[PDB]
């Protein structure tokens, strides 16, 4: 899994070689933007039901026909909306493990890789999803350095999806 | 891989859970203790070849027929493979002490060595004393109090004990 | 890999035997109803991917403990597998019934899938239920009476399920 | 195997595809060709014995030194006879199985494959088999397409030889 | 691979000893017959393709079951694997007699060849055969006792027996 | 291991192939050279311990420090001038192989392979073991073609420490 810590240590053992002062100043700069990161963690962590309520309801808003028109893809039938608030708390959820890893590699292992094949396979608009981020961008509460950290990696899966 | 950070991230995914508060706050004393785990990382590295040499040297004066003509480490050929395999093994603890995860060190060191050892008719409970011999060798050197700002590293020397414990169990 | 006609010559061949007359009015009734063979194929490959979906959500639906948290399924990369490997079974299927043989299927798709699933935890078992409902969807798409010539396939749909049962048992 | 059949599979695999229209216009070609290669392949098969009788004594009165000289590679002796009988029942059978088959495989896989590295070591002439084929040609009793079929595999095995 | 001399090495450093005076004796024995030696090589290296062909001639003679229809020799591909399989083993016998060692004949050819027959289904109990009737073959051709210089090859006839012995050990 | 014996066998099998003239003279040339490196062996063989006490000596008259310095890698302990007299025991003992393998097969193997990362390792000077082979290159006793033998033989691990 992608993380600064990762990533050096792939870097030195692709080169059959000890870690360099390099390496140890990477994990420096992670370790000064960990506490922070770990808080903004914390936030989104005891915000998460009432963001995934929301953006739930922002995405039928923007997007009417997903609560009526008929079919496997949609939140018209309780199972659908069932379906929608659980992928919605998949981004809530993986996205507050970025802030605990201090990179992309929880988004980039558990929900990134194989998006676009998936939400070809089941029909889903990755519009709904973009509506839903920018939801959780615009109320997850938090401001300065927490909240530039929580909107990098929203934005990165708005990127992913777009 | 895995550092400390995903461990516990792949450990609540596999539950569908949120990191609780509890295991943010370990996280949190891990980066406050940062400072000195780069430390031991910066020490052993930088004592690498001493570290082995050392153990080596310990090793072959309890265990001489490693060193007789038709022991294992006899020939330049094989004594450069052992002390190669000791300095490998250090290189992964190394890594393992930097992320403050096992994972590299299992999946990319000791998963298979077992196998390997048996096959080339390497001694691995031999090589288990060698690994044994420069974790006392690391840890005198990563411990060691002049030229650092004094404190406490009982808890990181622990960690790389079992580091290096870990792949003396794995060989043997 | 063998054809239909040549499985036939590897069995007489092995016996140092001429292909009889029997067999040779068996396979000019192939031949007779090559039109309805490549219908199948043709159908299936136009409809790959709705019979994948199909058969992914039918599957899910049955073992919801699949896509929880922690199940082989969850995660969209472990899905994009899933689904690629229901997506190479169907390919492969196709293949079998464009040929008239089994052979491709067995040699570049099963033999050995048992033991690969098995070191990788994928459950088997519901690879094959997976394959199951692949097999009632493919058959429902290749016998639909609309948009072709009315005529009798149910050898054909009968040869089609024996390539999913098939591989259906090769994984469980 | 090489068929029409296998090698539209085999290029579809190389390639991860499922079958075009190219590859199932390839089998209905081949199927249009199977009934009139299918009835050669009754007619070879009924007069096989008599074709390999024939050929052999062909073989002989163009090589009659085959009859006579001593040697583990002649036709001098009974064993010789039957060897070279044995031969020539091989290429009729062969050449039907490639009648079925729709293409040269069998021939291919069967005979063809090593035939120069074998008949080097037993010290066999090719052109004893060439004058064997030779006259299955003349004397196979087929027409039309069917004969054109049969023609197009014996003419490929005389060039395997030549 | 090692050579008669470096055979003796090998077994003296294992030992951390000197080469013995006897050892050197014997290899100055050899060294004396390395022309007769090299005759061997030569003689059965010319006449490759006879020893091969007559070697397979008897073979096929008592084991008819290999050549009919459905044998394992049946085909010109599988007699031409066949035919290679016979002048590989004889090849690495020929390096075996030049290096007076069989460790490349061991190393190169033998060492696992078992496990491929049985995975193939070629009979190792009929290439034993084979390679024995190679070894009636190969000695009548290097013992020929015309166009040499008269003398005594007893020694290295059985020499080269025990190659072929060993190769149909391993086979069989 | 590396002999003109083992040379000519990996060529051929490098190309797939017999043995040739070329490889069988090569053989009788590695037979001419034999029989007197087969008594250069003997010679040293008899003088071993005897040149092995004399070069160690040389050594420590040439770099007295070792007999002194206090230190793992120096002979100024029992034990050190034992690991000292071991090792110049290796080199006159791999040497004497190599006169019976008629090749630096026994050097490569059991003594050059390794021993620049050994002498870093241990922290031995290669010149102190150059010291150890002047000495039993200008006392073994021999002449003739015997001495060119074991000269060539020792000049080669004296230009492996240099
Ligand atoms: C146990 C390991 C020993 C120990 C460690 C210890 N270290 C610190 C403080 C620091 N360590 C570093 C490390 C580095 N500085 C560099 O430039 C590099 C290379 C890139 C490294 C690895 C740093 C920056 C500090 C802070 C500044 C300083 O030198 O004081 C402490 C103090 C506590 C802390 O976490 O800051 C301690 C305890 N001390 C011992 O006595 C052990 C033997
Ligand atoms: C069972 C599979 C269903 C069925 C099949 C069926 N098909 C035909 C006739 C034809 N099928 C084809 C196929 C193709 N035409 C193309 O252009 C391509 C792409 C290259 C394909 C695969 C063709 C050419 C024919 C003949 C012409 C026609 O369309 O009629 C029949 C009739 C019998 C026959 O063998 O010709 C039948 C029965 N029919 C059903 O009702 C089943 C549900
Ligand atoms: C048993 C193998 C038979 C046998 C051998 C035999 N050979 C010699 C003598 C020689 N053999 C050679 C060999 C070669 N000369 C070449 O030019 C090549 C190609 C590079 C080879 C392999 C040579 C040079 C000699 C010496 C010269 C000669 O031809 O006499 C002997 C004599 C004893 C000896 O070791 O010299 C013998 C006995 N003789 C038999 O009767 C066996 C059937
Ligand atoms: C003698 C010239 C000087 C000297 C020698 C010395 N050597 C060692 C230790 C080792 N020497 C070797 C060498 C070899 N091992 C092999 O397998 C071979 C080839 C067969 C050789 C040439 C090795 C590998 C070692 C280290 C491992 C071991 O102990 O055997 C020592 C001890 C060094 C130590 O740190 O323990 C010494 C003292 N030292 C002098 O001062 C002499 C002038
Ligand atoms: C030293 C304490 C002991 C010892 C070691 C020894 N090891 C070998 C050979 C190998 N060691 C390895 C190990 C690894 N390869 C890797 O890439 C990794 C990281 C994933 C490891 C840990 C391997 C694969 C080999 C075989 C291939 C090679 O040599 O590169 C030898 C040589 C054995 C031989 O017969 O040649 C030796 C001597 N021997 C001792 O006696 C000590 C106990
Ligand atoms: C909500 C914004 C809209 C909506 C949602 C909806 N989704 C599905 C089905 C799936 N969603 C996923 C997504 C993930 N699975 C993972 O493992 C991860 C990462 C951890 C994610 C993000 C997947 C794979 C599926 C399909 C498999 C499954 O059922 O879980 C459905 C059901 C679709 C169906 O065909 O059954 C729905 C309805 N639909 C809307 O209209 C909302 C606006
Ligand atoms: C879907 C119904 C089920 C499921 C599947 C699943 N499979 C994998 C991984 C692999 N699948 C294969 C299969 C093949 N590879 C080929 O090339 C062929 C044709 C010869 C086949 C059939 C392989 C080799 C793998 C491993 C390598 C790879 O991923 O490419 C996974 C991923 C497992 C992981 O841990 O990463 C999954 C999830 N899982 C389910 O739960 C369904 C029952
Ligand atoms: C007949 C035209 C002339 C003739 C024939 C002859 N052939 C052999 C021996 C062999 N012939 C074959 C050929 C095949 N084996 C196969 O598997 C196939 C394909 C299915 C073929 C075509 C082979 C391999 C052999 C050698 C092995 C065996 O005995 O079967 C002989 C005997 C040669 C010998 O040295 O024993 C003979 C006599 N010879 C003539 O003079 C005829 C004119
Ligand atoms: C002949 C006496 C018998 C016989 C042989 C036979 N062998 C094969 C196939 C193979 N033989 C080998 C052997 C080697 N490959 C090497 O590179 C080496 C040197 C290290 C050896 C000795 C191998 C690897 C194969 C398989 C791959 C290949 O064909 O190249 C066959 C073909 C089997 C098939 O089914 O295709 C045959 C027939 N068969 C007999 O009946 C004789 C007893």
């Amino acid at each position: 899994m992608k993380t600064p810590l990762t990533e050096a240590v792939a870097t030195a053992d692709s080169q059959g070689r000890f870690l360099s002062s390099t390496e140890l100043q990477v994990a420096f700069g992670r370790f000064r933007q960990a506490t922070a990161s770990l808080d903004a963690a914390k936030g989104l962590s005891s915000k998460a039901q009432s963001l995934a309520d929301g953006a739930a309801n922002a995405v039928y808003q923007k997007f009417p026909y997903t609560t009526q028109m008929q079919g496997n893809n949609f939140a018209s039938t309780p199972t659908g909306k069932a379906k929608c608030a659980r992928d919605i708390g998949y981004y809530i959820r993986i996205i507050t493990y970025c802030l605990i890893a201090g990179g992309t590699g929880p988004l980039d292992d558990y929900l990134i890789g194989g998006l676009a094949e998936i939400n070809r396979t089941f029909d889903l608009s990755p519009s709904w999803y973009v509506e839903a981020l920018k939801y959780i961008k615009a109320n997850h509460g938090l401001s300065g350095d927490p909240a530039v950290e929580a909107n990098s990696y929203i934005d990165y899966a708005i990127n992913a999806l777009s | 891989m895995l550092d400390a950070f995903t461990k516990v991230v792949s450990q609540a995914d596999t539950r569908g859970a949120y990191v609780s508060d509890a295991e943010i706050d370990a996280l949190k004393e891990m980066v406050a203790a940062g400072a000195k785990r780069m430390d031991v990382v910066n020490r052993i590295t930088g004592n690498a070849s001493t570290i082995v040499a050392n153990a080596a040297r310990g090793l072959f004066a309890e265990q001489p027929q490693l060193i007789a003509p038709g022991g294992n480490a006899y020939t330049n050929r094989r004594m450069a493979a052992c002390l190669r395999d000791m300095e490998i093994i250090l290189r992964y603890v190394t890594y393992a002490v930097f992320a403050g995860d096992a994972s590299v060190l299992d999946d990319r060191c000791l998963n298979g060595l077992r196998e390997t050892y048996q096959a080339l008719g390497v001694p691995g409970a031999s090589v288990a004393t060698g690994v044994s011999k420069m974790k006392e060798a690391a840890i005198a050197i990563a411990n060691d109090p002049n030229g650092v700002t004094q404190g406490d590293c009982s808890s990181l020397m622990a960690e790389l004990g079992s580091y290096f414990d870990r792949a003396a169990a794995a060989v043997s």
